[PDB]
């Protein structure tokens, strides 16, 4: 797995400043709102016939953070992300039967929520860095869809 | 968008091949979960999921019905297909990414089964109609 | 296809944001050449496809320039963008791939420029809208 | 990725009974028509006005045959694919200006044109192996686009 060194730092800088309590909920909210099919694994968590509710649904806040903390575990093991996520990857499939394209949508909403926070700090360079990381981890989590 | 020619294309082709659409939907369905097991998240409710599966035999039937329908609504797929939409979109929350795959397989079962009729011309036209269908199927999403 | 919800939110947003259109395209076009190097393929003849080169700059005028256009022609983009669907097809034969690329990059820029306005709700509609825009540019491909 | 023996097997077989000089043109011909933006990279050809021209064009057959041979290297070195297509990428990249998306397109057509050629003996299981191998080649083929 190739990682230039600027890349390393960027994903390090990014994962240092980022408010997992803010972001996380916001990013799962937008993906449930922007890609309402992904809601099939967060249905009965409250009136999903609502943005404002979804936004402010507890259930949803929580898993979003798990998501971000979960991405943390790969921010350390930057050279073996697969083995890292293989469990989680073997989980989301056999356990909750999740559509691994969904992992695509959510990363995007993350990358887009993240953007709104760094604002003008989120450089093109910063976007690539952040985005290729997200990509890499994404094969990882759909890996054991078998 | 579909042209007069494309529409003729896909209606010619459906005329020659439609006789075996049951036949066509079993394997195209067979191939989707084999070649793309990730799509099994869905039919994992099924008592039987391997090709050979009478559940699969039976459902492939359905999907080409649906594609019989869509050929009959080709001038207005969005309207023709709204009940199918809301099912796959509202109820079944399928991901639109998955429509691309069964069409791929539909594209490939047809070529095996109707090599000489599946012209490159026939193809570019059925392919547009298939996304065309994917688009109609996705009306009820967001 | 765009509801009136959608057309409603697309316009308000762009009514809100549409005055930065020249900066949004530079930034967004810079992102594209930067994060998705393969897109540079379409700028080989360009004296130098550096980031945010003025030629790049100016060109983001045009790009974003086409978005405003798509705004007003929102009620029907097929008719609305055929000149651009002609340029970006028979002339440039641009792979439909990169439209979604650009489209994603545009949502990121706007996101950075207008976190207050770019609500979720104003994202799905602007999302669905760009896709229709993506699809109307494809109109003259095949 | 890894390869079962069967995958190894199925793939060896496919390319061996394949008729390199016949499915080549057919699949590349078929791509240009179904995905006409891929005629981009086939400028000076002389008569590609309508489809039937494309088909009856010498400079499409060549490459279309060119292309099947180039996978022999990947059938040959199943597990050094990446390294294997290294110079081929950079070629298509910095000189041929081939859009990477173009690769999956041609993949998809090689498959359809082969499935016609193979009929019932293009089992689902054969398709899995064929597409997985073509994938790995596609990815690698868009790998040095900087
Ligand atoms: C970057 C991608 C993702 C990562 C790293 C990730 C990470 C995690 C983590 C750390 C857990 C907690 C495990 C547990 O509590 O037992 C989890 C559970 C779960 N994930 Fe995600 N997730 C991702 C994307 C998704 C997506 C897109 C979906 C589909 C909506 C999803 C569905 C679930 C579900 C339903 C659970 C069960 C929660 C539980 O019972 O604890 N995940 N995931
Ligand atoms: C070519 C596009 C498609 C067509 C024409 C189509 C057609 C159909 C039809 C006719 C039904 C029967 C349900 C009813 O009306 O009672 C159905 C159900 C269903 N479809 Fe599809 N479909 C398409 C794409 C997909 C895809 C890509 C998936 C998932 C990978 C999917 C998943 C399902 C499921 C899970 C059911 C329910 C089966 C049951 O009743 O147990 N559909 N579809
Ligand atoms: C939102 C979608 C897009 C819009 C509204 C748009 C708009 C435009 C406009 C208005 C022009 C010509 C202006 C003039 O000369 O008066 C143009 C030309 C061009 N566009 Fe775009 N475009 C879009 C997508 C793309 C994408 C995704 C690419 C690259 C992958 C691209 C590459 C080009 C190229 C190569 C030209 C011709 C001149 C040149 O770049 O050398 N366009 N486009
Ligand atoms: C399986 C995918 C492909 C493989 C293995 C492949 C392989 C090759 C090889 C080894 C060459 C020799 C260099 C040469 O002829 O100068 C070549 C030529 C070339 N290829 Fe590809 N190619 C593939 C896909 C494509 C696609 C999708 C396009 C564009 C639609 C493309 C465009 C070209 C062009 C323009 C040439 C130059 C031929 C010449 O100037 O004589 N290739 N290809």
């Amino acid at each position: 797995v190739e990682w230039t060194d600027k890349e390393r730092s960027i994903i390090s800088d990014i994962f240092s400043h980022m408010d997992y309590d803010d972001i996380g909920p916001k990013a799962l909210s937008r993906c449930l709102i922007v890609y309402p099919w992904t809601q099939r694994h967060f249905s009965g968590f409250g009136n999903l016939y609502n943005a404002e509710a979804i936004i402010g649904n507890a259930n949803v806040a929580a898993h979003g953070i798990k998501v971000l903390h979960g991405l943390d575990r790969g921010v350390k093991n930057m050279d073996n992300i697969a083995a890292t996520y293989a469990d989680l990857s073997t989980l989301h499939s056999e356990k909750l039967h999740v559509d691994p394209d969904n992992f695509k949508l959510l990363s995007d909403c993350i990358t887009i929520v993240l953007a709104a926070k760094m604002g003008h700090a989120f450089t093109a360079e910063t976007q690539g860095a952040f985005q290729k990381f997200l990509a890499v981890v994404v094969s990882a989590l759909g890996k054991q869809y078998h | 968008s579909l042209s007069d020619k494309d529409k003729a294309a896909v209606r010619a082709l459906w005329s020659k091949i439609g006789k075996s659409a049951d036949a066509i939907g079993n394997d195209a369905l067979s191939r989707m979960i084999v070649v793309y097991p990730q799509t099994k998240t869905y039919f994992s409710h099924w008592p039987d999921v391997t090709p050979g599966s009478p559940h699969i035999k039976a459902h492939g039937k359905k999907v080409m019905g649906g594609i019989a329908l869509a050929v009959s609504k080709i001038d207005d797929l969005k309207t023709g297909l709204m009940e199918l939409s809301e099912q796959h979109a509202y109820k079944l929350r399928v991901d639109p990414a998955n429509f691309k795959i069964l069409n791929h397989c539909i594209l490939v079962v047809i070529s095996t089964m109707f090599p000489k009729e599946f012209t490159p011309e026939a193809h570019v036209s059925l392919d547009k109609f298939l996304s065309g269908v994917a688009l109609a199927l996705a009306e009820r999403y967001r």
